[PDB]
RNA sequence: GUUUUCGUUGUUUUUU
């Protein structure tokens, strides 16, 4: 008669944000990103493509805790790049490969059949 | 038996009811070339192991 | 004519179902109880006779009242209207009645004055719902498809007030046997030769004898024996009670007891004896010496004395053998043969008698037991006509003679043992034993079936010892050596095994003639000399006979019994060492169908079955090729029953393999003995299948002979509680619990019994897929992980219903509770539960969405004098929610209507649900994944659950790998595959199929992490199981308590989750608090959270006597007149209550505030 | 009883294959076959359908009190 | 109304299971999306049964 | 209102506070509380 | 109307 509820896992409470970032001057031009409504599916996708940028210097996340779908997500780049910057660079590069994806894709299904 | 339905839109996450999928099989590295699995034998691990 | 297979074996244990069964023996128990038992309870004394001598001149005006023949009637309740309708078992669960049916007798008058028919109830009996006059006995399926029973619902039970009762057969040692046993050695007594010398037919106690041996080894005189006789108050000289008893020469005592004369060891024992009672040297004086100690009145004179000493000797002294005149010689030489098996025994020539080998021992089933019960009840019933014949015989009126008989006499001691359940009477409360009849339980299907085939031993734990609570090799076959209860009763309330049968109880007399067929010797023919070396022959453990060639005899017995003059249940023992002899015939020895290997060594059947493939195909057909069944079998001598007293003298063969007896390196095949020096074995017999050694629960386990006992043990427990489908019909009961799985699966996993078992039909689990890992972490200590795609789809989901009961009462004879809306004018002291729910009646209407807090039963109640009613509604269970399945309208059986509501609700697993497999793996939900978290096979396949790897170094289940490996070939290929334990399926052969399935032989397969895709790293066995889910849930047992309803005298906490229940907080709790240095804790533990009261007590006497009122501010100790010198306590209320009971029994503790110093 | 409408390992839509199993059991057919002739290529699909113990047909054997 | 022999938490449970032809479920706005009380058709479709 | 039904007679019918548990036509005393009309809503999941 | 009202004996079976 405890557990938890099954719509929250993706829908967005009015006190607590989608996108919360705060600094981690642990190490320069770091910071930590904690995503709520969200888990390993695009965490470990934008870990990858952070970890391909040679800006990124350190890249990792966790799901906290498992029975919440949610997770944080460290970050740091090179002095060049800022944390967040490099976020909305990796989104928007896996925009662009799914962008091909879904063309080459839709283009050989329909030579396919 | 004299029923009434309402459907509405859903995911998988949320019920299997609504998953579009039964399962998705994804595979890579046919031969283990990349070394991702051990092929854990007994006796010998290509021969094991099958293709 | 060719060998015999194990498929063979299985149709003939198919023979065995179709003939008897398993419940062929309570069947006919109850039968034999109401066609022999009965009758003779009825006629044990047909003559009640009375009389006036006085003057009618003189006369003996003889009132003499004969009994005749009883009367049975079909089952018929004869409603509180008149409108008497047969009674259908059905409508007797409904409206909450017995299955009882009124009996009748003719007790016949004949008047006899002398100068010197009638048919009356009895009472109304309940009855075993599958005997041969229940209502439903002729009619056919379709009449019962009528009628709304359940046809895997087999009976065997008693109806009483709508609930269901089973007489549990109560198993007790075997009477009229010698037991010789060594008493302690600080005690005058060193052996004491003890029988239960009690009738053989009814088995009932008459009597029993306990002789004893005085005297040490160059300490305490001579080895004298005196014993204590039925009620005698002292221990009489042996030789002393056969002067008595008629030899009085001491040769003759010892021709009684003397048989190897070559011995003078035991002559120069006995020595002693004859100086003691030297004393003594003919019948008269020792019938004297006997009555003085006999216990009887003073007065009595030597004469009187005599008499008794001489009744007593002759009834009540070997009753077994004798009660009347004449067999007093066959009395002294008996007597004497047992003093000598005693001296034998104490002098350890022999082995000291054993204590559990059930050749001494038979089971009560529900037909003795109801014998006994009856026999109690009805000398209770011819004793109260003479209790009324007295006060009118006076009077000399015209009798009605109908109103003398208390027919409710035999109804109340039945209904309180079997609803109690003390076999009994209620003022008799003491020494009533209690379990003997308790309700059936409808959990699932087999905590029926089961439920209908225990043992139970009740001696009670007055000495603990392990003798009744462990296995014994003599328990082999006959027994299920897995299916025990836990710590208390664990051992204990044992089960049967598989092919067992019961011997309903045949008459003696024809062994008697089968035995005397061969030139008897009697019992006065046996000598020292003469019979040095002749077989004592015994019937049911009285000794009837002697022989000098036995070989025949025990030959042609064995003979006949296979082909069947012999009862087939007969039980034939021959103890060629100890020139002895032994068949029994009593009631509750229970015996397994064996098959005949030629025993007699004429042929190469010899070594081989007399059951041939002929007899096979003849069971196969069904029929006979000119019936065949399963006594056919049985009486053709090619299977018969065997005991454990046989089975510890014949030699069986395990397997159809070592019949024959015999003249490589393989890793998967079993041993059978080695036979090297040994090199010929002719096995007597072999089993039908060692796979039958098992239970009814055992038969379900896949390969329970790969696993650790303890956890077939375990298997066995919990197969009981397993979740499950019970029966068919269950939504037409109305019972406590009921729990129907929403998809029953059969097992991939079978036995051969199984098919037997139709488990099929009535599956208890699930086969779900499961993996072998350590992914999430939290698979360990007892938990599994779970694929919510499952859960959702509804893989173990369930329906539970909970039948509510309620009735109206009669306070007075008009005074009567109604079920009414309560409100707030009518109805006083309300409840905050919601009572819009009720409608007209009190009652909800089916399929209203029910929750706690929320009235579903309403009912008001007087208040003893204008706003003179009380709620006594009974709302639903506070956490609980559902949707009601049934309403059920009915009256009780007089004139009161009796309310069914059954309510629905579904049950869904959630994380702590508890769960188990088919090898003891048992464990809780630890956390529920979704399909996508989870790892997934090449082809993208994940498992329903997730295991512990951590209990296979501990539990070491190879059967569950052996399991999981056959479910995958099986679901591959698409069959149901076998798990028969003793069959000769190899695991190397399944891996090569696995192979040929295009699987890895061991089962691994690549797992991609469900996070990551990413090949884990080993290749995971991965497949599917077969598991069930069992009666414990997580949401039962959470409850938590701050404040509630307090105890009325302890003014604490009450105790029970059902109640909101607080936590005991036990001793070992408060001493490790106080190693803890917990004072403030744990006093607020014993003065907030429990009782704590304030109090003022004087100061100079310093008790609580003291008149106290805080608005007053008065407190005067009426003991001291102490008004000032007052304090108050702010102590526990058990505090209180101790000070009270300690004044209540005039002590005085005097607390004080201050020091005495 | 009652096959389930969506496969619980896997997910396959399962329940429209009843009658048709029925109607491939009552010509002396293979098991395995049969199966694979009905689709079930994954053997959780495969024993589900194998191994489902259907129920009501006792039950509706009943007379029912409407 | 339902006068079969099965629950009705079973057959509803089974009825939310069986897939619907959904190429357009896009469209379909979400229960909670959706603004309107109750239900209206754009974010709930109505089934039928009656036998 | 408040409907009743028999036991297998399949009789329907409506008893009040006025007379005995009896069906009224079979004469049948084990009756049931017929089931209310009303809409009864489900998740289906 | 803040507040606001159930219990025991005996019996069986149980729970790491
Ligand atoms: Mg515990
Ligand atoms: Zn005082
Ligand atoms: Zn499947
Ligand atoms: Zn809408
Ligand atoms: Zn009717």
């Amino acid at each position: 008669m405890n557990a938890p509820d099954r719509f929250e896992l993706f829908i967005l409470p009015d006190d607590v944000p989608k996108l919360k970032i705060t600094p981690d001057s642990r190490v320069p031009n770091c910071i930590i990103i904690k995503f709520e409504r969200e888990d390993h599916t695009l965490a470990n996708l934008l870990r990858e493509e952070l970890a391909l940028y040679p800006d990124v210097t350190f890249v990792a996340y966790k799901v906290e805790h498992p029975l919440f779908a949610n997770f944080v997500m460290r970050l740091q780049t090179e002095e060049g790049t800022r944390p967040k910057q490099a976020l909305e660079r990796a989104c928007a590069s896996i925009i662009n490969k799914l962008k091909t994806l879904d063309h080459k894709f839709n283009e050989e299904w329909n030579i396919k059949n | 038996l004299n029923i009434r339905c309402i459907a509405k839109k859903g995911i998988a996450k949320e019920h299997a009811k609504w998953s579009p999928c039964s399962a998705i099989a994804f595979e890579y590295d046919p031969h283990n070339k990349l070394k991702h699995t051990d092929f854990w034998f007994e006796v010998d691990a290509k021969k094991e192991w099958p293709d | 004519d060719d060998t015999i297979t194990t498929e063979d074996c299985w149709t003939v244990i198919s023979a065995f179902f179709e003939e008897k069964g398993l419940v062929s023996q309570q069947l006919d128990s109850f039968d034999e109880f109401m066609e022999t038992s009965i009758q003779d309870l009825v006629w044990e004394e047909p003559r009640l006779i009375l009389d006036q001598p006085a003057q009618h001149d003189n006369i003996n005006k003889r009132y003499e009242i004969r009994f005749g023949k009883i009367y049975l009637s079909r089952p018929t309740m004869t409603e509180a209207d008149g409108t008497t309708h047969a009674m259908f078992p059905q409508e007797a669960r409904l409206r909450n009645l017995t299955y009882s049916s009124p009996v009748y007798l003719d007790m016949e008058k004949s008047m006899f004055t002398s100068i010197d028919g009638n048919k009356v109830h009895i009472g109304k009996v309940p009855i075993m719902l599958r005997s041969k006059f229940c209502s439903l006995r002729t009619l056919d399926e379709v009449d019962l498809y009528k009628m709304k029973e359940c046809p895997y619902d087999m009976g065997g039970y008693f109806v009483i007030n709508g609930s269901e009762k089973v007489l549990i057969a109560q198993e007790r040692s075997a009477a009229n046997i010698v037991q010789v046993f060594k008493k302690a050695a600080p005690s005058p007594i060193s052996h004491v030769a003890e029988i239960r010398s009690a009738l053989e037919k009814g088995s009932r106690l008459i009597s029993t004898m306990q002789i004893k041996l005085y005297g040490r080894e160059d300490k305490g005189t001579g080895r004298t024996i005196k014993a204590t006789l039925p009620y005698v108050k002292q221990d009489i000289p042996i030789v002393i009670v056969f002067r008595a008893l008629g030899v009085v020469p001491d040769g003759e005592i010892l021709q009684h007891i003397c048989y190897d004369e070559n011995d003078w060891q035991m002559l120069e024992m006995l020595k002693p004896c004859i100086e003691e009672g030297f004393v003594i040297q003919d019948k008269e004086v020792a019938l004297d010496f006997i009555g003085r100690r006999g216990s009887a009145a003073l007065g009595i004179r030597r004469e009187k004395r005599i008499q008794y000493a001489k009744d007593i000797l002759q009834k009540e002294l070997l009753p077994h053998i004798t009660q009347e005149e004449g067999f007093e010689t066959r009395k002294t030489f008996f007597l004497g043969y047992m003093v000598n098996r005693l001296l034998l025994c104490a002098l350890e020539r022999k082995d000291q008698d054993d204590r559990d080998h059930f050749g001494k021992k038979r089971l009560d089933l529900a037909g003795p037991l109801l014998a006994n019960l009856f026999r109690i009840l009805f000398r209770k019933l011819t004793r109260e006509i003479y209790r009324y014949m007295q006060r009118c015989i006076e009077t000399d009126r015209d009798f009605n003679l109908n109103l003398a008989v208390k027919s409710t006499t035999i109804t109340s001691g039945l209904k309180y043992s079997l609803a109690t359940g003390n076999w009994g009477e209620q003022k008799k409360a003491m020494s009533s034993r209690a379990g003997v009849s308790q309700v059936l339980n409808r959990y699932t299907y087999s905590s029926t079936l089961s439920h209908l085939r225990r043992t139970n031993t009740p001696i009670g734990r007055d000495g603990k010892l392990a003798k009744p609570r462990q296995l014994h090799n003599t328990h082999w076959g006959l027994v299920c050596p897995a299916e025990t209860p836990e710590g208390q009763a664990c051992g204990l309330v044992k089960n049967l095994s598989l092919l067992s049968g019961i011997s309903i109880g045949s008459p003696s007399e024809p062994i008697i003639n089968f035995l005397e067929e061969w030139g008897m010797e009697p019992l006065e023919d046996y000598d020292p000399a003469q019979h040095t070396k002749s077989t004592r022959i015994f019937v049911n453990g009285v000794w009837t006979g002697i022989h000098r060639d036995p070989s025949m005899l025990v030959s042609t017995m064995r003979d006949l019994r296979r082909s069947g003059a012999i009862s087939p249940e007969v039980s034939i023992i021959r103890d060629i060492r100890e020139r002895e002899f032994k068949i029994f015939t009593d009631v509750g020895r229970v015996y397994r169908p064996l098959f005949i290997v030629e025993d007699d060594e004429s042929k190469d059947n010899k070594g081989e079955l007399r059951i041939t493939k002929e007899h096979i195909r003849k069971i196969q057909q069904g029929y006979d090729d000119d019936v065949y069944g399963w006594s056919s079998l049985v009486t053709s001598g090619v299977i018969e029953y065997v005991d454990g007293e046989e089975e510890e003298t014949i030699m069986i063969a395990m397997t159809p393999e070592d019949l024959q007896t015999r003249s490589l390196n393989d890793t998967a095949k079993r041993i059978k003995p080695e036979m090297s020096t040994s090199s010929h074995h002719t096995f007597t017999h072999c089993e039908i299948h060692p796979s039958m050694i098992l239970g009814v629960a055992a038969s379900i386990i896949p390969f329970p002979d790969h696993n650790q006992s303890p956890r077939n043990t375990y298997q066995s427990a919990m197969g009981k509680q397993a979740m499950g489908v019970f029966l068919t019909n269950y939504n037409v009961r109305m019972d406590t619990m009921a729990n129907i799985l929403y998809y029953p699966q059969k097992p991939l996993a079978k036995t051969q019994a199984m098919e037997y078992l139709k488990f099929r039909e009535l599956p208890a689990g699930q086969n779900a897929i499961v993996a072998i890992a350590c992914y999430s972490g939290y698979n360990q200590e007892d938990s599994m992980i779970m694929n919510q795609s499952s859960i959702d789809r509804g893989l173990f989901r369930s329906l539970f219903f909970r039948s509510y009961m309620d009735q109206e009462k009669r306070f007075g004879i008009s005074i009567v509770e109604e079920f009414e809306k309560p409100t707030r004018a009518t109805t006083l002291r309300l409840k905050h539960g919601t009572y819009e729910k009720l409608d007209e009646d009190g009652l909800i209407a089916p399929g209203v969405r029910v929750s706690g807090d929320d009235i579903i039963i309403g009912k008001t109640t007087p208040i003893p004098p204008y706003h003179t009613k009380r709620d006594a509604s009974t709302p639903l269970r506070s956490t609980e929610n559902g949707i009601v399945d049934q309403v059920l309208l009915t009256t009780n059986q007089e004139g009161l209507k009796f309310v069914k509501v059954r309510m629905r609700t579904t049950k869904v697993p959630q994380i702590g649900d508890k769960f188990a497999s088919r090898h003891g793996q048992k464990g809780t939900i630890g956390v529920t994944y979704r399909h996508e978290d989870m790892p997934f096979s090449a082809e993208g396949i994940v498992p329903d659950l997730i295991i512990n790897p951590h209990a296979i170094p501990s539990r070491m289940t190879v059967a569950h790998l052996i399991e999981c490996l056959l479910s995958k070939v099986g679901s591959i290929r698409g069959y149901e595959g076998d798990a028969t334990p003793f069959t000769d399926l190899t695991v190397d052969a399944v891996s090569n199929l696995l192979r040929d399935n295009g699987y890895q032989s061991r089962g691994f397969e690549v797992m991609y992490n469900g996070h990551t895709g990413k090949k884990l790293m080993a290749q995971v066995f991965f497949g599917p199981t077969y598991y069930q889910r069992l009666r414990h849930m997580v949401d039962d047992k959470i409850h938590a308590r701050a404040r509630g309803p307090v105890q009325v005298l302890t003014r604490q906490p009450v105790e029970g989750r059902s109640r909101d229940g607080g936590l005991r907080f036990g001793e070992m709790e408060r001493d490790c608090m106080i190693a803890h240095g917990a004072a403030g804790f744990l006093k607020e533990r014993l003065m907030e959270a429990s009782d704590a009261f304030r109090v003022h007590v004087c100061g100079i006497c310093g008790l609580m006597s003291v008149i106290a009122n805080l608005k007053k501010n008065q407190f005067e100790c009426r003991s001291c007149k102490n008004k000032t010198n007052i304090y108050q306590l702010h102590i526990p209320y058990a505090a209180k209550l101790l000070f009270q009971e300690l004044m209540a029994m005039n002590i005085a503790p005097r607390l004080y505030t201050e020091r005495s110093g | 009883m009652i096959i389930p409408v969506r496969c619980f390992s896997c997910g396959k839509v399962v329940g429209d294959k009843w009658d048709a199993y029925l109607r491939l059991l009552e010509e002396g057919k293979q098991e395995g076959d049969a199966l694979d002739e009905l689709k079930l290529k994954r053997y959780c699909c495969r024993r589900m359908v194998l191994t489902h113990v259907d129920l009501i047909e006792k039950f509706l054997r009943y007379n029912p009190l409407e | 109304m339902n006068t079969s022999v099965l629950a009705d938490e079973f057959i509803s449970h089974r009825l939310g299971l069986i897939p619907l032809v959904s190429e357009d479920v896009e469209e379909m706005k979400y229960s909670r999306d959706c603004t309107c009380e109750d239900y209206c058709d754009e974010c709930s479709v109505v089934l039928e049964l009656s036998a | 209102g408040v409907k009743y039904t028999c036991g297998a007679c399949a009789h329907n019918f409506s008893l009040n506070k006025s007379d005995p548990v009896r069906c009224k036509e079979c004469g049948h005393r084990v009756i049931y509380k017929a089931r209310t009309k009303r809409m009864i809503q489900f998740d289906a999941r």
